[PDB]
RNA sequence: CGGUAAUUCCAGCUCCAAUAGCGUAUAUUAAAGUUGUUGCGGUUAAAACGUUCGUAGUUGAACUUGUGCUUCAUAC
RNA sequence: GCGAUCAGAUACCGCCCUAGUUCUAACCAUAAACGAUGCCAGCUAGCAAUUGGGUGUAGCUACUUUUAUGGCUCUCUCAGUCGCUUCCGGGAAACCAAAGCUUUUUGGGCUCCGGGGGAAGUAUGGUUGCAAAGCUGAAACUUAAAGGAAUUGACGGAAGGGCACC
């Protein structure tokens, strides 16, 4: 609320997770002692910052993702969000429905004569 | 012949609802439709539309790298068809927020200069063409009644408004840039099925998992 | 009030290709204005004008090409002796290369450089180019 | 010294540094967007000399107690045939001078030049009579024979000498004296030399190439391909 | 535009729309050569020999893109049986 | 330093027309280019309404509302208020918004 | 511009101008498309009688003998 | 005339009535009498309302009965008028569908009518009014600017939103 995440906590926050969500949980204090292996801080307040903010988002990075960031392993499951559903196709195989003012559109632009019944 | 309509599809056409047009009729855009039924609903000749499926058809072929074309849907309902379109042809799937201008880049040597556009909506979409008109592009796109037609060469109106009626229609410009010099053998039934570019559910996606296997636990 | 039969129906041809209009619409089918449309075509300046007659005034039908730039009409009908044409030239073209004022003198509706050859003064009646 | 080797931003400055376009009309037939001014220095640069038109200021207006800016109209062109037109604001002068006459190259237009009365020997003037209004200014074009000068203000001749033309009786009416509409409209009046249709043009065309189309081949590689 | 003795001498010719014939203006960026192409009549199968053309922005801004296209393919009678 | 396009309001055809006065200024206006604010207030302002249920001969009684077209002069809505001040381009809708809420002093 | 460190004043200095001519004032045309038919302006920058009829004014539809037909001088 | 208020109020606020608004008979005839834009002919773009009149319901509804006259809805239509859209027109701009087509040193007709301020809508006469006053209208003198829209300084007691015991 009163403490805002200004620009370089935030802004540097969006690749560290992303090269290495993997190996790093939701843990503080040992996340707070990761910065130093896979970054360098010039001060550990500086560490007090950015690392309480990236742990106060790993629930909200498991569920409810938000914008702005790419988990790159679940990136990988939309190829398979890219799924066909068994076993969509035309409703009643024709369809049969049809508005008869295009019925005589589908005999005379059309040479079907294939089955339509009007609905008022 | 087989350049013509092959009324088979047309079946498929009246699942997409594309007989029904929009009501306001901007006349300029007059004539793909044909008659208007009272309470609402406009009613296009669908046999003329086909054939402009092969103008477009016959415009977007002959351009031999396929990479400078760009296709665009602002709206997400089109988002979902046009991502999963550029899965067999070659171009770059830019949907959404297109962050104006496209014109002095930040990382990349290759400079975002498009050379064809192919877009799925007219009316929301009508900045990237404008984006697009400084630098002499061609704007092949689908309309529908009440559209600005500005800068629209060409406009294919069917419905553009249906999930159902959008993710089909990207279906048949697939086979025809696949029947014209893209190995697809002359015209014959997709390997693939026909209706992969759909929203399977709603977003929120409820939990249905791939291949639709079903809970052997509850 | 349809003052000059003449000069309205020269203007609305002006009136067609801002917008792109490649037809005309054209009133009152008078046999001076018949006398001055093959003129436009002696050089090529429209496409095909057809005119059909209703027993009031008959009506004009034109095509177009899309050559033209302006065609204009000087208001009213100034008498122009031979020695002073040229002065008409200037005043109403861009240059001495192309386009064409239109007079008419007592052997009929010509072109000027045509009045230049057949030499005979007259007044005028428009301009175009 | 260059100093630098000019990079293409664009695949069209691509093309021109691969040697593929040696014509500057290329370009001109369907009105390419040349965004680099690379480009213009690279056909040209021989013949392609610049003369400063004022360097008059400004002033922007702000809490305690004012702001200077400055503003120079400048004038580059080719000296048969070419001409370009710019401003730019900047907060110095050497920082607009250097800079403010960039911008003149992407406004490089052909210069047609013509005959008033007899056609013999490599057409000098102007097709026909154009006006360029802009701004209260309209600088009306008129046709002249030999001898007679470029007819002008004092201030726009150095625009037309740059440009190509010999001869020509031109005004304008208004306050010339506010100079901001007048050198801009008659880069507008001179650029409509081409946006004139003329019974000479009335045969048409083979009806275009496409150069994207016609070196797509190396539009296709993506390898920095020198030369 | 053309010399005594036959020769283009100003610097080119600039470009005419093909539809209405208007000319193409030297900065007028919103005109389009496009190239439409041709089919096999059997099925399919685009062979070379294509057909450009030439629009000015002044019917792409009126809204007159899509139809104009559609007078000359009839013209050219590519997309026939209209 | 013309603003408004067509002015005040509805003076189409007509010339001058038919005048009454504000009842928080009476500066004596026309009926056209004078704020028209119509409003449907409740008697009890909303908070005697459950001491008159229980004080009703019968159920409730339920109780009607006031009805009366009031009418505004300029400086009125301003010294009040009621409409002011958009943009220079903001000043082109009539039609639109209220969007959130069934707006109050009726209530 | 001159109100105490003067690029305009008074001198000298050099520089320039046109040159046996330079200057003053005064009317006149051009510049001035700021007396205008060509050649502007009238929403507001100076500006449509509040109004409608209404003669003198001034301007007025269309329609009122020809393309041809054959030949030659004649381009080719 | 009187009370307040104020330094003063002869005013902004109150109280009283007086000219008069009222309708009949006439008499001036001017207003920012404004859409600050004269009138008639033509073309050029939509979109949406709505007035009347037509017309088509291959419309419902009404019951006098399914009907009938009648209502609404849709369709078409002329006179439009409003509004909105974007020149792709035009302007110095706000704004404009005509203020556009007066661009190319341009032309659909006809009338008045302006040439910097302030002198000044004052004098001088005529003309008209029972009058208060109008159709009418200058000059020596004096002046280098008066204004046209727009940008910026006013989150300079002016609107809307948020801050410290300067």
């Amino acid at each position: 609320m009163g403490r805002v995440r200004t620009k370089t906590v935030k802004k540097a926050a969006k690749v560290i997770i992303e090269k290495y969500y993997t190996r790093l949980t939701l843990d503080f204090h040992t996340n707070k002692r990761i910065c130093e292996e896979v970054a360098i801080i010039p001060t550990k307040p500086l560490r007090n910052k950015i690392a309480g903010y990236v742990t106060h988002l790993m629930g909200r990075l498991r569920h409810s993702q938000v914008r702005g960031i790419s988990i790159k392993l679940q990136e990988e499951e939309r190829e398979r969000r890219d799924n066909y559903v068994p076993a969509v196709s035309a409703l009643e195989q024709d369809i049969i429905e049809v508005d008869a003012d295009t019925k005589e559109m589908l005999k005379l632009l059309d040479f079907h004569n294939i089955r339509g019944l009007q609905l008022t | 012949d087989i350049l013509s309509l092959k009324e088979d599809d047309i079946t498929k056409m009246l699942v997409a609802t594309t007989h029904l047009g929009s009501e306001n009729v901007n006349f300029q855009m007059e004539q793909y439709v044909y008659k208007r039924r009272a309470d609402g609903v406009n009613i296009l000749n669908l046999g003329k539309t086909w054939e402009k499926l092969q103008l477009a058809a016959r415009a977007i072929v002959a351009i031999d790298n396929p990479s400078d074309i760009f296709v665009i849907s602002s709206r997400p309902i089109g988002q979902r068809a046009v991502l999963k379109f550029a899965k067999y042809t070659d171009t770059t799937p830019i949907a959404g927020r297109f962050t104006p201008g496209a014109f002095t880049n930040q990382i990349q040597p290759a400079f975002r200069e498009p050379r064809l556009l192919v877009v799925t909506d007219p009316n929301t979409d009508h900045q990237p063409i404008m984006e697009a008109s400084y630098v002499n592009i061609p704007v092949i796109a689908f309309t529908n009644t009440d559209s600005p037609l500005r800068y629209i060469d060409i406009a294919i109106p069917c419905n553009n408004k249906s999930a159902h009626s959008i993710g089909l229609m990207w279906w048949l410009l697939a086979r025809e840039v696949l029947r014209l010099r893209g190995t697809i053998s002359r015209s014959v039934e997709w390997p693939v099925v026909v209706d992969l570019f759909f929203y399977r559910d709603p977003e929120e996606a409820e939990k249905e998992e791939a291949a639709a296997k079903e809970l052997l636990p509850p | 009030v349809r003052m000059n039969v003449l000069a309205d129906a020269l203007k609305c041809i002006n009136n067609a290709e801002k917008r792109g209009k490649r037809q005309v619409l054209l009133r009152p089918c008078s046999k001076v204005i018949i006398k001055f449309l093959t003129v436009m075509m002696k050089h090529g300046y429209i496409g095909e004008f057809e005119i059909v007659d209703d027993h009031r005034s008959g009506k004009i039908v034109v095509n177009l090409t899309g050559r033209l730039n302006k065609c204009g009409v000087i208001s009213p009908r100034f008498d122009v002796p031979i020695n002073d044409i040229e002065k008409w030239t200037n005043n109403l073209l861009p240059s001495r290369q192309f386009g064409y004022v239109v007079l008419t003198t007592s052997g009929g509706i010509m072109d000027h450089e045509e009045a230049r050859r057949k030499h005979l003064g007259g007044k005028i009646l428009g301009f175009f180019f | 010294e260059d100093s630098k080797e000019w990079v293409p931003v664009t695949k069209l400055g691509r093309l021109v540094r691969e040697g593929k376009i040696k014509s500057l009309e290329e370009i001109y037939l369907y009105s390419l967007p040349i965004k680099e001014f690379e480009i213009i220095d690279f056909f040209l640069g021989s013949s392609l000399k610049d003369e400063v038109l004022k360097i008059m200021p400004v002033q922007k207006q702000t809490r305690a107690g004012q702001r200077t800016r400055f503003k120079a109209f400048v004038a580059i062109g080719d000296n048969n045939g070419h001409i370009g037109l710019g401003v730019k604001c900047s907060k110095e002068v050497a920082t607009a001078i250097r800079g403010a006459i960039i911008l003149a190259k992407l406004s490089v237009v052909p210069v047609r030049r013509g005959y008033w009365g007899n056609k013999i020997g490599k057409p000098h003037t102007v097709p026909c009579k154009v006006t360029g209004k802009c701004g209260s200014v309209s600088v009306r074009l008129i046709p002249a024979p030999r001898g007679t000068g470029i007819v002008s203000a004092p201030v726009p001749k150095k625009l037309l000498t740059m440009a190509g033309i010999e001869d020509c009786y031109t005004s304008a009416r208004g306050s010339t004296g506010t100079l901001g509409n007048f050198a801009k409209a008659t880069y507008a009046a001179i650029a409509k030399t081409y946006a004139y249709l003329t019974p000479d043009l009335w045969k048409e065309m083979p009806l275009g190439s496409t150069p994207y189309q016609a070196y797509s081949d190396f539009l296709s590689k993506p390898t920095p391909r020198l030369h | 535009m053309q010399n005594d003795a036959g020769e283009f001498v100003d610097l080119y010719v600039p470009r005419k729309c093909s539809a209405s014939n208007r000319i193409i203006g030297a900065k007028d960026h919103a005109s389009i050569q496009m190239n439409v192409v041709d089919v096999d009549p059997e099925t399919g199968r685009q062979t070379d020999g294509s057909k450009t053309y030439a629009i000015c922005g002044a019917i792409r801004r009126m809204g007159e893109s899509d139809d104009s296209i559609l007078r000359l393919a009839k013209a050219d009678g590519i997309v026939s049986k209209n | 330093t013309k603003k408004r396009r067509n002015g005040g309001r509805n003076k189409h055809n007509r010339g001058h027309v038919k005048p009454v006065r504000c009842t928080n200024c009476a500066r004596c206006v026309p009926k056209d280019k004078a704020i028209k604010k119509f409003v449907i207030r409740n008697i009890v302002e909303a908070a005697a309404v459950r001491d008159i249920t229980e004080a009703s001969i019968w159920d409730s009684y339920v109780l009607p509302k006031l009805y009366a077209k009031l009418h505004y002069c300029v400086s009125c809505a301003i010294h009040s208020k009621v409409v002011r001040n958009r943009s220079r381009e903001a000043r082109r809708i009539r039609t639109p918004p209220l969007r959130s809420f069934p707006k109050d002093m009726a209530r």
